């Protein structure tokens, strides 16, 4: 079966309020469903929103996953999403650093 | 019985604005009850073209979230001094804007 690995993009924090920054991955352009994602390999699991994927007009799903942190974390802690797309047997692992 | 939204909109990526692509992606959470409406405005003109709003899901927090996308050129991302995302939720709407970099 005909399949395409995801293009994995970072969403910068720059995107802080009161303290807490949102950061997170844009998983484009894959097919078929379904994308995983995890964030720093299981450690980051609080205040994780992940999914559901849209179907856009090409035929191709898109999926992003946002996590919210303090906002002094940032360039301290480091943020990686873990994406497994298993159909195209594809894995990225995305560094998101600030802006 | 209402929560209102919590909104983050992200402007594309360098990398992906350098792959010659663009999506804006609005991050929509903490909201109940389950039902929104997303409209997006480049600058202030309405766009339906390219956006992708997901059905409300259930969080572990016990309220909804949901995702919207604009996909759009590189040139049109540019072309604008911002873009907004504006969420309704029962009569009112929380709006978050971005721009170029």
């Amino acid at each position: 079966a005909s399949t395409k690995g995801p293009s994995v993009f970072p969403l910068a924090p720059s995107s802080t309020s009161g303290g807490t920054a949102a950061l997170g991955c844009l998983v484009k352009d894959y097919f078929p469903e379904p994308v995983t994602v995890s964030w720093n390999s299981g450690a980051l699991t609080s205040g994780v929103h992940t999914g559901p994927a849209v179907l856009q007009s090409s035929g191709l799903y898109s999926l992003s996953s946002v996590v919210t942190v303090p906002s002094s974390s940032l360039g301290t802690q480091t943020y990686i999403c873990n994406v497994n797309h298993k159909p195209s047997n594809t894995k990225v692992d995305k560094k998101v650093e600030p802006k | 019985p209402k929560a209102a939204p919590s909104v983050t909109l992200f402007p594309p990526s360098s990398e992906e604005l350098q792959a010659n692509k663009a999506t804006l992606v609005c991050a929509i959470s903490d909201f109940y009850p389950g039902a929104v409406t997303v409209a997006w405005k480049a600058d202030s003109s309405p766009v339906k073209a390219g956006v992708e709003t997901t059905t409300p899901s259930k969080q572990s927090n016990n309220k909804y979230a949901a995702w919207s996308y604009l996909s759009l050129t590189p040139e049109q991302w540019k072309s604008h001094r911002s873009y907004s995302c504006q969420v309704t939720h029962e009569g009112s709407t929380v709006e978050k804007t971005v721009a170029p970099t």
